[PDB]
RNA sequence: CGCCACACGGGGUAAGAGCUGAACGCAUCUAAGCUCGAAACCCACUUGGAAAAGAGACACCGCCGAGGUCCCGCGUACAAG
RNA sequence: CGAGUGGCUUGCUACCUCGAUGUCGGUUCCCUCCAUCCUGCCCGUGCAGAAGCGGGCAAGGGUGAGGUUGUUCGCCUAUUAAAGGAGGUCGUGAGCUGGGUUUAGACCGUCGUGAGACAGGUCGGCUGCUAUCUACUGGGUGUGUAGGUGUCUGACAAGA
RNA sequence: UGUCCCAACGUUGGGCCCGGUGAACUGUACAUUCCAGUGCGGAGUCUGGAGACACCCAGGGGGAAGCGAAGACCCUAUGGA
RNA sequence: AGCCUGUGUACCAGGAGGGGAACAACCCAGAGAUAGGUUAAGGUCCCCAAGUGUGGAUUAAGUGUAAUCCUCUGAAGGUGGUCUCGAGCCCUAGACAGCCGGGAGGUGAGCUUAGAAGCAGCUACCCUCUAAGAAAAGCGUAACAGCUUACCGGCCGAGGUU
């Protein structure tokens, strides 16, 4: 609720990690970012691996845990936290002034960072994170 | 098999000694195993009443000891319920030796018998003294 | 006993009778098939190249031979046609059948060295390569990668 | 060889910890079938006793024939749906919107509740169907109570709250319904929501044992032969292998047993009556003497006598329902003896 | 490449974005036509198929949007029918049509009925032991006829003794 | 050792059975697309879960007083708590 | 004949520990692997059916009770859908047991002049410790979120 | 015949809370760990990740190659008896 | 074999610092203090200093993002997955494929054999009509029939085949 960004960036149609590589380095540099429409972005690949991947992730654990999201929600975000030393004062502060969202609660349009689009014309192997959600047993909240 | 139309406690285990119901010449039986019965870890196989057995001869005529028969548990001495709540037991624990075809292999049965095992075994049943 | 044990040539050679003794026989029956009685007046050559240096026991050799030349007979037990494996098992081989003391082993075989190129097999034929099947199944049972190269022959 | 042999208890149930309210909270609901109502109601255990019946299984070679049923008494009094809280769908599940209450509450609901002095009905329902015409209304459920005070047998006086979900035909005419409800004096009985011969769900915190050991916290078995006699007698083999190093969880160790929450899926409502029919001579033994407004559920519930159980028609019924059994005799002897 | 689809005087074709719908007497049929860097475009009287690159993966698809868009063509027009032959040795068996679903019954002395949803608008005319599988959408009629011939599929018995079933007797 | 309760059904797949279909006019279950299909996978159901640091939501009561601790009689609770 | 995978068997090596990392078997209790014995779905058949045989996916669940032997293994019996295998310091002695191995007593056989020996057999022959840390099972007190009561949500977690 | 199937309940002394009395073993340092990897090839401390708010009570002992004993086995000493 | 035993040499031992995730001996590098600058190995999307650098091509497997190595496996054998380069042959006198039509007669050749008629076996394999058409290449029949290959013509239209 409420989040002063100084960027809003639109995932749509964008792959996840050239988004999350950039907010990365922004919020580092003291930017407050939210990424909007989370269950829009896009992984490049042969949707059948890139969900193994993911599954394996959320069936790996013990008693001390390993805690991975299933909405496109956190899964956003924890591939952006991956990207910063977030266990260092610093890289905490940087993540935490970093916000995903499911569709867009702004009323401004987020903006679309150069080099992280992805045309869907010349392009047909790719998955939509909430496609990978779906699968990992989310609930389509969106 | 048939529903028995009543709940048992198996009051039998392999090892088990008892009564052999009828004039086969076979007097005494030794319980070895149970049909379709599958125990767990430790459990000792459990047997009990209408239930088909397999059985050796531990007493009875020459000719008849050390074989390898099949047979019907006819009575036992634990308690069984029936659809109206009540508790029915016996005076002992016997069993008849029975066929492939489950046609009692001897003519006569020797006691009372319950009535349950006639659901299940027409002939052995059809060949009863006493059904309590 | 596997390839995996003599297939390399990184021993010495041991070649020398005269210091070993108790050289199993070679399992290699013949080295010359076919028509041997003519000469190689046939159009067609081909010939079966190794690619990669290494050691064959003669195990090998005659289990590979065999298995063209037993299939050389879709040409008839008296065809026409030549075939030679050009090479002969001279490198002696030993096994240590004590654990690493005194471990010079015991002469337990023989395996020809082949270097990487050189034709191992060679068959005579008139333009009736069923040859050139005898070798997929010849190199089949040789360590080696092979080659299977045609020399006179622009009949194609 | 080492026999298999499945684990013992299941992993099914936990952590195996204290309950946090002693009262049932279901986390799952009937369909949205046939017509708008109230798909809970809830009521004090009293005890057991036993009731002849005529076979009513249709496929069983007795049907039409007597048959003794074991089944506990549940003193099940009216409650009162004090108010209907709606809910609105948003991109992290279900929240709470708003709440419609009432004027007209219990002598004594101040005695859990801080009672409402000052509430507006009206922006609250409008809030609703602003919602409702937005599409953002998630399903309908009532705050609803019980009183304690109508059951003498029961200490208590203080109602246990617990909130009900409402399934019905279109969203419009079941929110309607439950503001009908509610706007009454939001009381209603066993009857407006359930019928002998159903089945229904039985929520409701077990007896508590306090801390008990593996054998009986997790049936693991007793040392035998000479083991017993060694100096352990109750104690697992090994809290696991020397690698991994550390306890896994998995393994079965002493705690707190019992006093957990459990839904008892299928029971079959034998009768819904009135009165001091079921009722046992002596009185049931450490509870009382039933008489009044009563449940009679087949076979066993979870809890002790007098704790709260739930109601709640079977979300994963297995049979079709064979309503109003005969039931042509009670058991009242005591229950003493 | 670029290929170019005169389309049939009978029909009309038009298309916004990878979506492509034509509509003649018989019907309407919609696809989808998506592949890496390949251009569907509706001009004023044909339907052209276009694409910069030439490797065999594209040329591959090429061809397939082609022979897609002749059979819409020929299903909104002459339509597309396959038909069908019901047949049994012992058992009589009864095939109907009850909804959007073609019911077997009786199959193999089977008490409990076998059945499929029919796909799309395919119409399933049975008349005594023969059936017509029947619709402007290839994709779906093909699939009705498919599935009710695999509906009687069997595998527990030798097929060549057991020969009971539906079976596809004639291709369009 | 007694008694009661413990699904089905959806969704996506493997092997596999097929549809349409080209490269390769034909053919082809696959290359693009699609229909089906395992006790396995997801959901369903039970149980835990505001310490989820994005540390939640709602209603009412209260900020000189709402509510709570101690106190007293007891347990549907309990090794202390 | 040729190419491999595994790390259950055995051997090789002598890197790690001789100011000690408690032995074999079993037992109890927990997690796993698939190279699948049963169970689900399939393909082939020298597939009529029934019963099989071979093969593919699949590790969710199951895979049990006994007679001789310290045995692992294995032999044997009767049941069974089937009575699969393997890893976890050949999992598991600050858990058990102590039959075997492997002390001191003693016998027999073989060897030895002898003391005495055995990759032979045999009878007897001991199982320490109050848990600091960590781990987990359950149970509390505080602080943070920032006055109270009641009712929920559900990120995720467990299940056979 | 409770050795077992298969465990139950009960009795007494402890255990748990309170008053009083009041040790010892052990301790290079640091220490909330887990999964992998690496390393003299058997890591709470290295490396990568994961998890982790602090304190306390009880428990049964998985790990600290836990504590206890300069290894009894084996070899070596121009050792001893 | 992270085995045993030589040899030459450089290193560790006794060698810091930079890189390699960590890591005696692999890469740079041999190092008094402090200071500024420029490089070396290695690296330039983020974690993380510096390119989401340029021209061009390949790969769709997350192959790969792994110099060396106990450490990074992957082999013989297979691939109309795809890209590139070459050679021979055929083609608008119409190729390659598909579809249509034709595939005739002497004659069901002789011989054997009850029988055999393209097609059990043996021998031969001749000429007519024609734009084609075997004394028949594959099925099929008890033997015939029937179904097709070779061979010819048409439709079609551009490259095709090895
Ligand atoms: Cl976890
Ligand atoms: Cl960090
Ligand atoms: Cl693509
Ligand atoms: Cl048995
Ligand atoms: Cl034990
Ligand atoms: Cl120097
Ligand atoms: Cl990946
Ligand atoms: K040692
Ligand atoms: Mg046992
Ligand atoms: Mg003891
Ligand atoms: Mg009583
Ligand atoms: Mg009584
Ligand atoms: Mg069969
Ligand atoms: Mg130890
Ligand atoms: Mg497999
Ligand atoms: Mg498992
Ligand atoms: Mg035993
Ligand atoms: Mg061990
Ligand atoms: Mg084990
Ligand atoms: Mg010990
Ligand atoms: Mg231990
Ligand atoms: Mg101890
Ligand atoms: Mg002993
Ligand atoms: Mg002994
Ligand atoms: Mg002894
Ligand atoms: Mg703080
Ligand atoms: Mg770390
Ligand atoms: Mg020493
Ligand atoms: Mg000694
Ligand atoms: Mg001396
Ligand atoms: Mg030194
Ligand atoms: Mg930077
Ligand atoms: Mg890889
Ligand atoms: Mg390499
Ligand atoms: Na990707
Ligand atoms: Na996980
Ligand atoms: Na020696
Ligand atoms: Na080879
Ligand atoms: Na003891
Ligand atoms: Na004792
Ligand atoms: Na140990
Ligand atoms: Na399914
Ligand atoms: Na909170
Ligand atoms: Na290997
Ligand atoms: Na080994
Ligand atoms: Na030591
Ligand atoms: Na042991
Ligand atoms: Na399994
Ligand atoms: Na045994
Ligand atoms: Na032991
Ligand atoms: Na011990
Ligand atoms: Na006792
Ligand atoms: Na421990
Ligand atoms: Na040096
Ligand atoms: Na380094
Ligand atoms: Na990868």
């Amino acid at each position: 609720a409420e989040f002063d960004a100084d960027v809003i960036v639109d995932a749509r149609d964008c792959i996840m990690g050239r988004v999350a590589s950039q907010v990365a380095e922004q919020a580092l540099d003291g930017e407050t970012v939210a990424v909007v429409n989370a269950e829009r972005a896009v992984i490049t690949g042969r949707e059948e691996q890139i969900v193994e991947k993911y599954e394996k992730r959320v069936d790996i654990g013990n008693d001390n845990g390993y805690f991975y999201p299933k909405r496109p929600d956190g899964i956003f975000k924890r591939t952006i936290r991956g990207m910063l030393p977030h266990k260092k004062q610093r890289g905490r502060e940087a993540f935490e002034s970093v916000r995903v969202y499911l569709g867009n609660p702004y009323d401004e349009d987020g903006e679309v960072l150069d080099g992280t689009s992805l045309d869907r014309l010349s392009n047909i192997k790719f998955v939509t994170l909430g496609e990978i959600s779906e699968t990992l047993g989310a609930n389509k909240t969106w | 098999m048939e529903a028995l139309g009543a709940d048992v406690t198996q009051g039998l285990e392999k090892g088990s000694l008892i009564t052999c119901a009828d004039n086969t010449g076979a007097r005494e039986l030794k319980v070895i195993s149970v049909h379709g019965y599958s125990g767990t870890k430790n459990r000792h196989p459990k047997a009990g009443l209408g239930d088909k057995i397999t059985v050796s001869v531990t007493k009875g005529t020459p000719e008849m000891r050390r074989q390898v028969l099949e047979a019907v548990v006819v009575r036992q001495r634990k308690p069984i319920r029936r659809p109206d709540g009540t508790r029915v037991k016996f005076e002992d624990n016997a069993a008849v030796i029975v066929d492939e075809n489950e046609d009692p292999r001897g003519t006569e049965l020797k006691g009372p018998i319950a009535r349950e095992v006639a659901q299940r075994f027409g002939s052995v049943a059809s060949a009863a003294t006493m059904i309590v | 006993k596997p390839g995996a044990m003599y297939r390399n040539s990184s021993k010495p050679a041991y070649t020398r009778r005269e210091y070993i003794s108790g050289i199993p026989g070679k399992k290699i029956a013949q080295f010359d098939m076919g028509n041997n009685g003519a000469g190689p007046t046939y159009p067609a050559q081909v010939e079966l190249v190794v690619e990669k240096p290494v050691q064959i026991r003669h195990n090998a050799l005659e289990a590979a031979r065999v298995a063209a030349n037993r299939y050389v007979q879709n040409s008839g037990a008296a065809a026409n046609y030549k075939f030679r494996i050009r090479k002969f098992p001279f490198h002696v081989i030993r096994e240590n059948k004590d654990g690493m003391r005194a471990p010079f082993g015991k002469p337990v075989g023989t395996a020809a060295r082949v270097h990487g190129a050189n034709h191992i097999f060679i068959a005579w034929v008139n333009p009736d390569p069923n040859v050139e099947e005898a070798w997929r199944r010849a190199k089949m049972k040789v360590t080696p990668t092979i080659n299977i190269d045609s020399s006179p022959a622009g009949n194609a | 060889p080492q026999p298999s042999r499945p684990r013992k208890g299941s992993l099914g149930f936990g952590p195996r910890k204290r309950s946090t309210s002693e009262t049932p909270r279901f986390n799952s609901w009937p369909s949205d079938d046939g017509q708008p109502g109230v798909q809970g109601f809830a009521g004090y255990k009293a005890g057991m006793t036993h009731v002849v019946l005529v076979n009513d299984e249709p496929n069983s070679p007795r049907e039409g024939m007597e048959e003794t049923v074991p089944v506990t008494v549940i003193e099940t009094p009216p409650m009162r749906a004090v108010a209907l809280r709606a809910y609105e769908d948003t991109p992290y599940g279900q929240r709470p919107l708003t709440e419609v209450w009432t004027d007209e509450f219990h002598s004594e609901l101040d005695r859990t509740l801080d009672v409402p002095e000052d509430h507006d009905p009206d922006a609250a329902e409008e809030q609703i169907r602003d919602a409702h015409e937005a599409g953002d209304l998630g399903d309908l459920r009532l705050i609803t109570h019980t009183v304690p005070d109508a059951v003498p047998s029961v200490p208590k006086k203080k109602p246990d709250v617990m909130e009900t979900r409402v399934g019905g035909g279109s969203v419009s005419d079941r929110l309607d319904h439950a503001l009908d409800i509610v706007e009454d004096g939001g009381e209603h009985a066993m009857n407006d929501i359930f019928r002998a011969g159903e089945y229904a769900d039985v929520a409701g915190v077990t007896k508590g044992k306090g801390t008990q050991g593996p054998v009986k916290r997790w049936g693991v078995q007793k040392r035998k032969g000479k083991h017993a006699r060694q100096g352990w007698r109750r104690r697992i083999g090994n809290l696991g292998p020397w690698n991994p190093s550390r306890v896994r969880s998995t393994v079965p160790q002493q705690g707190q047993t019992g006093y957990h929450q459990r839904t008892e899926l299928n029971k079959r409502l034998i009768d819904i009556g009135e009165g001091d029919e079921p009722t046992v001579d002596g009185g049931f033994v450490n509870y009382g003497e039933v008489d009044g407004p009563y449940t009679l559920v087949k076979g066993s519930v979870p809890g002790p006598d007098k704790r709260l159980v739930r109601f709640r028609p079977a979300v994963r019924p297995n049979d079709q329902p064979r309503l109003d059994p005969e039931v042509r005799y009670v058991s009242n002897e005591s229950n003493q003896g | 490449p670029r290929v170019e689809l005169e389309i049939p005087e009978d029909v009309d074709a038009e298309q916004d974005h990878l979506d492509i719908t034509v509509e003649g007497d018989n019907g309407s049929v919609t696809r989808r036509l998506w592949y890496p860097d390949i251009d569907v475009s509706v001009d004023g009287d044909t339907v052209v198929i276009e694409s910069d690159e030439d490797n065999a993966k594209t040329m591959s698809t090429i061809g397939t949007f082609q022979s897609h868009i002749e059979n819409m063509f020929h299903g909104v027009t002459e339509g597309w029918e396959y038909g069908m032959e019901v047949f049994y040795s012992h058992f009589p068996m009864q095939v109907n049509v009850e909804g959007d679903e073609v019911v077997i019954e009786n199959f193999l002395g089977e008490k409990a009925p076998r059945r499929t949803t029919i796909h799309g608008d395919t119409d399933v005319e049975i008349d005594g032991e023969e059936l017509t599988v029947s619709g402007p959408d290839i994709e779906a009629v093909g699939q009705t006829a498919a599935d009710i011939e695999q509906l009687t599929r069997i595998n527990d018995k030798d097929v060549r003794v057991f020969q009971d079933g539906v079976y596809i007797t004639r291709k369009p």
